[PDB]
DNA sequence: GCAGACACTACGAGTACATA
């Protein structure tokens, strides 16, 4: 069982990820009550986007909802997550499943036929001690 | 290339004499009114080494900076050339005098030359030296073995006196 | 008001007033200076002589603050010095006029024996065709790495090594205005471990300072970890008077005591085997070998094998100066 | 004496005691419009100054295409060579079997000029194109193809085009492909085409040489030379006796246009009289040549025969040549591959230890200087051959060869390193992990290939024992682990063979070893057919099971 | 399938010799926080063996399972380096000596990447990954360099067993960072036994004399002995006391080289001497073993009083192939110098 | 709940931790009161302590939420060229110093730029860093951490304080050692703790190490001498006599015998260096022979220490001290 | 208003050399 599970749209969601492959090599993926956080900190500087309660839309593929309650903070590299956006316009949306220690999981749920899942393992978390 | 040097007349020129560079000296000397003595031309001369441009910076720096041309008024701001005390420690380490050359290595060392420009001109006494043709072989390959280990990273004053050490053990081995 | 800096920063020579040792060169830019004749400068030297803080200072008294950005382009080793810059910003920069006030330019170039052959070859023609414009400045310490045509067009200035009399009431100025006690020792330990550099005198001494609150003799010598005059003259009585057994023991016992490096050493031994009257086949050999084993500690080589062939090169020359008489 | 017995009485002292315990105490204490070459350059084919060889040999290689440019069947060692290519015939194609014709030699002969004049002699208009052109491939197919595939604009009295490439050495590789392309195209060629280098043995040039009329150019007799200098010094109203005009033609190596210039510039108006000291100036008129490289190995391992008898004006001229040469790993090669070719005579082979330690020297200043970044250790390896010429001068005449076996060498160890790569991907990774490919190599390879061969008579399994077929069953399974089968091979002899798909046998055997017995052909063909049949039931096995 | 691969041991438990280790490398690797290995002995010893039965008592069976990886790297000069990697479902195994000089773009790139990131799933697979780098003594300094940081920051969840020949050619810093682990050659005892049991693992029937003979002419090399050993039944199934073994071509090809030297020492038979050497350099034979084999032939023509000065004279030549890049002038000033020292001793 | 090896457990998270280099660390409990930190140069042998006092010395100064936006530390395992300096460190170095501890502890005005393994830099790179140290010395500090001071350009060791970390004596080393076998609920006993402070011989990473696994594989128990020579490497002292009744034998047979004995069994050429030269050191030899031997010794480590051959370098200096054995007799 | 053609600069790629 996860302990995050949202829905997103495809193609936003490659745009997300191409839109953080300019910033840095590493991407943070949090996931709250609130929505989906993506940060990019780098030399640069932190490139940080949100969504959240987009469900007042026509289509059906545009609704980013929460599923779950405990909030996660994941790092995860960049290239594999563009390999995994590379396979976009065969769902209309797409799952992200993660929690503190399961890789995270990007399903998709293609047409009639069956389905395809993506596991990312995260980051080794920095010495952050107190 | 050849074909360029083919296609044109190639003119050499040498470097200037003393006479030439005193003779354009006193000329600015006497344009600029600079006041003098002829031991201050001869260090300027000196100091020189065949360069006009060095004669001509050398002289309105003492001038500048003193107001009068003698040999220690040059000397204060201009410096003895490097090869000249080179020929002579090169010239010690033929005869296996390891105490004068040693000298001259520690007097060079003082001023705060590097080892690199120290054993740069080591090798260039070394390649126009006149001694024995295989003599100068061993030496020159002595200067490169050690200048490997000064661009390897140690280069200290033991590093050059175990080079001029070598120098010497090669006289007396032959 | 205070800041958190290096002393080696802290303690900077603005004016040419501060700078304590080259006072004949330093008289003479000042004398192209108020005479406006200031020619293309070749400053060269070991570092931490003041070559830098001499640029610098001459770049301050030239130029006012409302103007220093347009008339000064300082460029050194950590910027990208290639021939498209010389092509590009610096021909730029020589070939324009000012901006805001008439006057002549001047173009620092730090660490030029870090420039290649082309930016070198470049940079012929710029120096000699805006001469009446702009000014430079080679800053190096290799001056075989600057090609002889760059060292023609500049007059040159041998920045050499601050000896320990005049490198004294510096560093009394710094002491004075940091609140340090220090004894006469302590001072004489500066001079002698700084071998004429202000920079290791300043860092030293703001090391002392900071690990032990007084700077006495032991107390430098030990932040440092140089070994005393002392245990050298121990050293080299033990490896000239006793076998190898009771020498190797006895210097064992003082690395081991004091921590000693075998690099300060050898160092040490070197500049004591001149001062002792060795035959000269026997100083060949002493200078061949102690060359050799400070060659081996270059690398991943065990110590203690090295101080024992250290002891060895004494004690094969031991019976040949014994039976020379 | 640097030791005193007594202790001193002032100064520092220092002891020293030995092992036998005895104390020792030390001291601690339009005529001036153009140019002198302009003016006399040759407009007719009888004042040329080029050797007549090379001239004849020329002229009749581009009378060679009248029957096809002009329409008219009549036009009016190394020379062995020449001569059999100047009357080898013609392709049914009514054209020379060489249709390039390719001009070398050192720079200041006249190659560009008897190019141009046997052009313009032979009824041809000259079309240029030096290396002051863009010379890139699409510009250089497109000039080559108007020049060569097109007619005169003037109709009918035009002459033909004789595309005449200067500099063709300094031509990029696609260049030279594309006039091997536009030469080989069978799109015909009608027009000759004469390229001018200045070094035939550029890399860009080899496939060139095996196609095009190699003429090689002499350097120009003195004689010629001396007589039209003096021509051209009467000419110009200069006086100059034939010994300073010899001086001038050894000093520049046989270079008429550098003779040429340097006699414009020592005589201007001043004095008519030319001296001979200001001919021995190195002031006026000395240039650098590039030495090839026989010509430096020639330096080196022989003396000059017999002021120059000292050892140091031969010292600084060997040193001086092998800089000036340059190409300095190709020298080091050739030191190396000829300087035990000779007859030394130092029978202690001392000179060849110390000249083994200068080659050790030279790799390990190469070597440092890619290490550390550090290339002012590149002055050193200049003194490289210098030295072999204070170790191996003498007064013989050598036969120098070119260096070739550390580049055979470095070819075959790299084929070795393919085929150990070759035949360490098809094993199973298995058993890949369990051995490192060196391992593999020095262990298990002669052993392996020792158990691959066993006695094995010529007979069919069917009339083997059972101990045959568990030792065919074994044989065939190390052969199904390893991948490894015979396939049959051809011979220009008419006899096919078997052999390992992957040679090993070259990996395993040297060429010195003793023989040994190898497998027949009947005894391949049935292990073949026994892996074909071992793979297809072990498809069928593995059918079965899943 | 050979005797070297069809009767390997697979776990700890099942080692013929060095079984006191075997219990040692057991109780080292249970508990899971045992430090970097620096696996390291003669070669065919048995550290691989030792090696993947660690990795089986850490994991499961899995890691029997293996594949080829390919992998392409970009050095600092952009041109593509194409690698292989064996790989499990717990661990990998790395030779970055097969990008030479460019192996520290293997280091600083592939295996990084490998550390910086955690596992799939904790539960099938351990807390941790094992990644093996074979032949670590062939690795340049740099890449040495570049390994240190990678093994002291993510040590929690990547471990590694390095494996090498000699501990001479790794660099004090990697040195410091693992436990050693000396895996010496088994005696003629331990080769005769393993011999025995595998022949008698066949069917088959091996006399005393002849494994003493295979486990002497093996210099306690059991890949080899066991090759041999199945080359001798291979030729001749009764096993003869007094049965001839077969030798590598190498070898005997060193012996005659060597015996080339020793029998006639001009400038053309150094010439020759030379060719010989392109040839045995040509075969990817390393200049080590050459230099070893000639001194190990060269030894047994000398007299008494020349060995020393002959081992020394290989030792500085060989010091100075390592320092250098081209074998070929070392190999050759090695036999130059032997020539002229064996011509100076013969005729004095 | 993972378990951990204990060189990473026992990694001094303070600078109070850090052991016997008093010097270096008093100057860094200066400088965490508020005192001008210089830069630094840290060098001296393996397992010192030299990256574990600055990271150390860095967490005590930014705490855990500043120490991704004031450190920099780049190391040998990714790429130092020349354009790493003259970008990265230098676009680093121009930053500003913002950012300040939540828990109300004092953060210095400065970055800290870590350079460790600064040997592996060229001398390019090095140069490039100078007038960045010199320059942006107000808002950041360097701190360059080698093993050998002679690979590092001069102009960078006057710019940096150099301090030498010393190898660790007997006292502290077997303090810390019995500390941590204290914390780990295992026993050693005195003879075992003193040849394991002769084998680290300073290191304390190699001691920890072999505490660790020592304790693993006794599972718990009593760790005698024993165990630390199984585990150390060390030859005993019948291979050592061996090798030099073959010396004092005069055969080069017995030598070559003996030689590959000791390679065939696995020994580091190392190891055997150290404990022949302790031997030839500690007898009853001429001063010339012992002279001589150890000149080889040492010329033998040198060549070992550039990836030489064991056995050809063991025959060599085996065929050494048999002469100089052999001259005498 | 939108498809086709023109030159424009930025970028990728291959090669050489580095000394007195
Ligand atoms: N003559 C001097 N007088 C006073 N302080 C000095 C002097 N020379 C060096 N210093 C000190 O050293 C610091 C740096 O000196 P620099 O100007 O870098 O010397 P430098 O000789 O130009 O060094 P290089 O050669 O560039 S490493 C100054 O800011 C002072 O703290
Ligand atoms: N017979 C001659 N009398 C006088 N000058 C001549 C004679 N033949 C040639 N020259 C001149 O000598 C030069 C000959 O060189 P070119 O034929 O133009 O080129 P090249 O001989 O191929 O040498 P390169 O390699 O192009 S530099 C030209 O300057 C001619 O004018
Ligand atoms: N002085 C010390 N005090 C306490 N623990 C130490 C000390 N030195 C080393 N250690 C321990 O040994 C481990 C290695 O320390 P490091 O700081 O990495 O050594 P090092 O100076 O980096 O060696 P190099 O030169 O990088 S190979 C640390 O994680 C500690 O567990
Ligand atoms: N305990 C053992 N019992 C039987 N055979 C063994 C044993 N240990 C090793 N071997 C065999 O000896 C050979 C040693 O090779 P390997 O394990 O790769 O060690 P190395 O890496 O040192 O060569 C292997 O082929 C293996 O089959
Ligand atoms: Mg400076
Ligand atoms: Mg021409
Ligand atoms: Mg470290």
């Amino acid at each position: 069982e996860y302990s995050c599970v949202v829905k997103m749209p495809s193609g936003e969601f490659a745009r997300i990820c191409r839109d953080l492959s300019h910033i840095g090599d590493a991407v943070v993926i949090s996931c709250a009550k609130d929505g989906v956080k993506f940060s990019a900190s780098g030399e640069l500087g932190n490139g940080n986007i949100k969504l959240s309660q987009t469900s007042n839309v026509d289509k059906e593929e545009e609704a980013v909802t929460i599923e779950m309650n405990e909030p996660v903070q994941l790092t995860f590299a960049l290239r594999y997550l563009n390999f995994f956006t590379k396979a976009t316009p065969l769902s209309s949306t797409v799952t992200l499943s993660m929690s503190a220690d399961v890789p995270l999981v990007v399903e998709y749920k293609i047409a009639d036929m069956g389905h395809l899942k993506y596991y990312l393992a995260p980051k080794i978390e920095d010495e952050e001690g107190s | 290339i050849e074909p360029i040097q083919s296609r044109c007349a190639v003119l050499r020129y040498t470097k200037l004499t003393d006479a030439q560079i005193l003779t354009r000296l006193m000329n600015v000397i006497e344009k600029e009114r600079v006041p003098y003595t002829d031991d201050g031309l001869e260090a300027i001369i000196f100091t020189a080494q065949g360069d006009m441009r060095q004669a001509l910076n050398n002289l309105q720096s003492t001038f500048s900076g003193f107001g009068f041309i003698n040999s220690e008024n040059v000397f204060k701001v201009c410096d003895e050339p490097h090869p000249l005390l080179v020929k002579e420690m090169i010239q010690h380490c033929v005869n296996a005098n390891i105490d004068e050359a040693y000298k001259i290595l520690a007097h060079l060392w003082h001023l705060g030359y590097s080892p690199e420009d120290i054993i740069g001109n080591i090798f260039r006494v070394c390649k126009t030296f006149q001694m024995a043709e295989y003599l100068k072989l061993e030496f020159i390959k002595e200067i490169g073995y050690t200048h490997m280990k000064i661009a390897e990273g140690v280069n200290s004053l033991l590093q050059m006196a175990g080079l001029l050490a070598r120098l010497c053990q090669k006289t007396m081995a032959p | 008001k205070i800041r958190n800096l290096p002393w080696v920063e802290k303690y900077r020579p603005q004016t040419l007033n501060d700078l304590i040792s080259h006072q004949d060169i330093l008289s003479t830019i000042q004398k192209f200076i108020n005479e406006d004749r200031l020619p293309h400068l070749l400053l060269y030297g070991p570092p931490g002589t003041g070559k830098t803080s001499t640029i610098l200072a001459c770049a301050k008294q030239l130029y006012k603050d409302k103007e220093f950005g347009s008339m000064v382009l300082e460029l050194n080793a950590s910027d990208d010095r290639g021939i498209d810059i010389i092509r590009g910003p610096i021909l730029s920069f020589a070939s324009t006029r000012t901006i805001f006030k008439k006057g002549f330019k001047l173009v620092i170039l730090d660490e030029a024996d870090a420039m290649t052959q082309d930016a070198q070859n470049a940079l012929r023609r710029v120096i000699e065709k805006f001469t009446e414009n702009t000014r430079f400045c080679l800053i190096c310490n290799y001056l075989s790495k600057i090609i002889p045509a760059l060292q023609s067009r500049c007059t040159r200035f041998r920045f050499g090594p601050l000896t320990p009399e005049l490198m004294v009431p510096r560093l009394e100025h710094v002491v004075e205005e940091e609140k340090v006690d220090i004894s006469e020792d302590g001072m004489k330990a500066l001079v002698t471990l700084s071998s004429g550099d202000m920079r290791r005198a300043l860092n030293i001494l703001q090391s002392t300072n900071m690990a032990f609150g007084k700077v006495t003799e032991e107390t430098v010598y030990t932040c440092t970890g140089h070994p005393l005059k002392s245990d050298i003259a121990n050293i080299l009585d033990w490896m000239l008077n006793q076998d190898f057994t009771t020498a190797y023991r006895n210097i064992t016992e003082l690395k081991t005591l004091k921590g000693l490096a075998l690099h300060d050493i050898l160092t040490e031994i070197h500049l004591f085997v001149h001062r002792v009257d060795f035959p000269s086949s026997v100083r060949i050999h002493l200078l061949t070998k102690m060359a050799d084993i400070e060659y081996r500690l270059s690398v991943g080589t065990n110590e203690k094998i090295q101080l024992s062939s250290l002891i060895a090169a004494f004690q094969v020359t031991r019976d040949l100066i014994v039976a020379e008489a | 004496n640097p030791v005193l017995r007594r202790p001193p009485i002032l100064e520092d002292y220092v002891h020293v005691t030995s092992t036998e315990g005895v104390r020792a105490y030390l001291v601690l204490r339009a005529s001036s419009h153009c140019l002198w070459v302009d003016e006399f350059a040759p407009r007719h084919y009888t004042e040329l100054l080029s050797d007549d060889f090379t001239n004849r040999c020329l002229l009749k290689w581009l009378k060679l295409w009248d029957l096809v440019v002009f329409g008219h069947e009549r036009p009016s060692s190394h020379e062995q060579v020449l001569e059999e290519m100047l009357e080898a015939g013609l392709d049914p194609s009514q054209r020379p079997k060489q249709k390039v014709a390719l001009l070398c030699g050192p720079p200041g002969l006249g190659k560009t000029t008897l190019a141009h004049v046997i052009a313009r002699h032979a009824g041809y208009s000259v079309v240029e194109m030096n290396a002051s052109d863009d010379r890139s491939p699409e510009v250089f197919r497109t000039r080559i193809e108007a020049a060569t595939q097109m007619e005169s604009v003037l109709g009918a009295g035009g002459k033909p085009n004789c595309l005449v490439i200067d500099e063709i050495d300094g031509a990029p590789v696609a260049a030279i492909n594309v006039l091997l392309s536009i030469l080989n195209r069978k799109g015909l060629l009608m027009r000759p085409i004469i390229c001018i280098c200045n070094d035939q043995f550029a890399p860009s040039l080899r496939q060139l040489k095996q196609q095009a009329f190699l003429l090689h150019f002499p350097p120009t007799l003195p004689s010629r030379l001396v007589q039209r200098l003096q021509e051209v010094s009467l000419r110009q109203g200069m006086r100059a006796d034939p010994g300073v005009l010899a001086a001038l033609c050894e000093k520049t190596d046989n270079d008429i246009r550098a003779c040429i210039n340097t006699l414009q510039f020592l005589y201007s108006r001043g004095q008519r009289e030319l001296s001979v000291r200001d001919v021995q100036a190195t002031r006026v008129g000395l240039k650098d040549q590039r030495r090839g490289l026989f010509s430096v190995w020639q330096e080196v391992f022989q003396l000059p025969r017999a002021s120059l008898t000292s050892a140091s004006q031969r010292f600084y001229r060997v040193l001086h040549a092998a800089a000036s040469a340059g190409e300095h790993e190709k020298v080091v090669q050739g030191l190396f591959d000829n300087f035990l070719r000779l007859r030394l005579r130092d029978s202690s082979l001392g000179a060849v230890c110390v000249a083994l330690d200068w080659l050790a020297f030279d790799d390990l200043l190469a070597g440092a200087a890619h290490h550390s970044q550090s290339f002012q250790l590149l002055r050193y390896p200049p003194f490289l051959p210098v030295a072999f010429h204070v170790l191996f001068a003498s007064s013989h005449t050598p036969r120098i060869t070119f260096p070739s076996s550390q580049q055979e060498a470095q070819n075959r160890m790299s084929q070795m390193r393919n085929l150990i790569q070759t035949l360490v991907s098809g094993i199973a990774p298995a058993t890949r992990s369990r051995a490192t490919p060196q391992a593999l190599l020095l262990d298990a390879l002669c052993l392996l290939l020792d158990i691959l061969a066993p006695k094995l008579r010529p007979v069919s399994t069917q009339l083997y024992s059972t101990r045959e077929k568990q030792q065919l069953a074994s044989l065939v399974g190390t052969m199904l682990a390893y991948s490894l089968t015979y396939r049959q091979e051809r011979t220009p002899d008419g006899q096919y063979i078997y052999r390992l798909e992957p040679n090993v046998e070259e990996l395993c055997r040297f060429p010195e070893l003793p023989a040994r017995k190898p497998l027949t052909y009947q005894t391949k063909q049935l292990i073949a057919r026994e892996i074909e049949v071992e793979k297809m039931r072990r498809a069928e096995a593995s059918a079965r099971v899943e | 399938s050979l005797w070297v691969d069809k009767y390997r041991p697979c776990s700890l438990g099942r080692l013929d010799y060095h079984k006191e280790q075997a219990a040692q490398l057991r109780n080292l690797v249970q508990c899971g926080d045992f430090p970097h290995l620096l696996v390291y002995g003669p070669s065919g010893a048995g550290k691989k063996t030792r090696i993947m039965c660690i990795l089986r008592e850490l994991y499961g069976v899995g890691v029997e399972k293996l594949r080829i990886e390919h992998q392409t790297i970009t050095t600092p000069s952009k041109k593509k380096i194409e690698i292989s990697t064996i790989a499990s479902n717990y661990h990998l195994e790395v030779n970055p000596s097969d990008a030479g000089n460019s192996d520290r773009v293997v280091i600083q790139e592939m295996l990084k990447t490998v550390a910086q990131s955690q596992q799939l799933e904790t539960n099938s697979q351990r807390d941790f990954k094992v990644v093996l780098l074979t032949e670590v003594d062939k690795l340049t300094k740099d890449a040495q360099h570049a390994l240190r940081r990678t093994m002291e920051k993510y040590m929690s969840t990547c471990r590694l067993i390095l494996c090498c020949n000699s501990t001479s050619k790794v660099i004090p810093p990697i040195r410091s960072r693992c436990l050693a682990v000396r895996v010496p050659a088994p005696s003629i005892e331990d080769i005769c036994h393993v011999l025995s049991t595998v022949c008698k693992k066949e069917g088959l029937n091996l006399p005393s004399q002849l494994a003493h003979r295979l486990a002497e002419k093996s210099c306690r090399n059991l890949r080899k002995a066991l090759l041999m050993c199945e080359a001798c039944r291979v030729q001749q199934y009764p096993f003869t006391a007094d049965q001839e073994i077969p030798e590598t071509d190498w070898e005997v090809y060193l012996r005659e080289t060597a015996n080339a030297i020793v029998s006639q020492q001009t400038p053309q038979r150094l010439l020759e001497v030379r060719g010989r050497l392109y040839e045995l350099l040509t075969h990817c034979i390393p200049p080590e073993i050459i230099m070893k084999g000639l001194l190990s032939e060269l030894l047994h023509n000398c007299d008494g009083q020349l060995k020393g000065e002959v081992a020394q004279m290989a030792a500085y030549y060989e010091h100075r192939l390592q320092l250098g890049s081209k074998a070929i002038y070392h190999l050759e000033a090695f036999v130059a110098k032997f020539m002229a020292l064996y011509k100076k001793f013969m005729e004095d | 709940a993972k378990p951990v090896p204990w060189v990473e457990k026992y990694r001094p998270k303070c600078v109070d931790e850090v052991a016997f280099q008093e010097e270096v660390v008093a100057v860094l409990k200066k400088s965490l009161e508020g005192a001008d930190l210089p830069n630094l140069l840290f060098y001296g042998p393996p397992g010192t302590g030299k990256t574990s006092t600055i990271l150390a010395a860095a967490r005590e100064l930014f705490g855990p939420e500043l120490f991704r936006l004031r450190v920099l530390e780049l190391n040998a395992s990714d790429e130092r060229g020349i354009q790493v300096v003259r970008e990265k460190v230098k676009n680093f170095a121009q930053l500003t110093v913002s950012g300040s501890r939540s828990d109300g502890k004092p953060c210095p005005p400065f970055k800290i730029v870590i350079l460790d393994e600064a040997d592996s830099m060229t001398s390019a790179a090095q140069a490039a860093l100078r007038r960045t140290m010199e320059k942006e010395s107000k808002t950041t500090r360097f701190c360059l951490i080698c093993n050998y001071v002679s690979r590092i350009i001069e102009p960078l060791t006057s710019r940096c304080s150099k301090f030498r970390f010393k190898p660790l004596s007997d006292k502290i080393q077997q303090q810390r050692l019995l500390d941590i076998a204290k914390k780990e609920n295992v026993k050693i006993s005195d003879e075992g703790i003193a040849y394991l402070v002769k084998v680290s011989e300073g290191d304390l990473r190699k001691a920890i190490t072999f505490l660790q696994s020592a304790t693993r594989l006794t599972g718990g128990k009593e760790i005698t001498e024993k165990v630390i020579t199984d585990i150390a490497g060390v030859i005993p002292a019948e291979k050592i006599d061996g090798v030099f009744a073959a010396c004092q034998s005069g055969s080069f047979d017995k030598l070559e015998a003996v030689v590959k004995d000791l390679i065939d069994e696995g020994h580091a050429a190392t190891q055997l260096v150290n404990q022949l030269h302790d031997v030839v050191v500690e007898n009853n030899l001429s001063d010339k022979q012992k002279s001589i031997i150890t000149e080889k010794l040492a010329e033998v480590d040198k060549c070992l220490a550039d990836g030489a051959d064991e056995h050809l370098q063991l025959i060599s200096l085996c065929a050494t001290v048999m002469q100089q054995l052999s001259q005498n007799c």
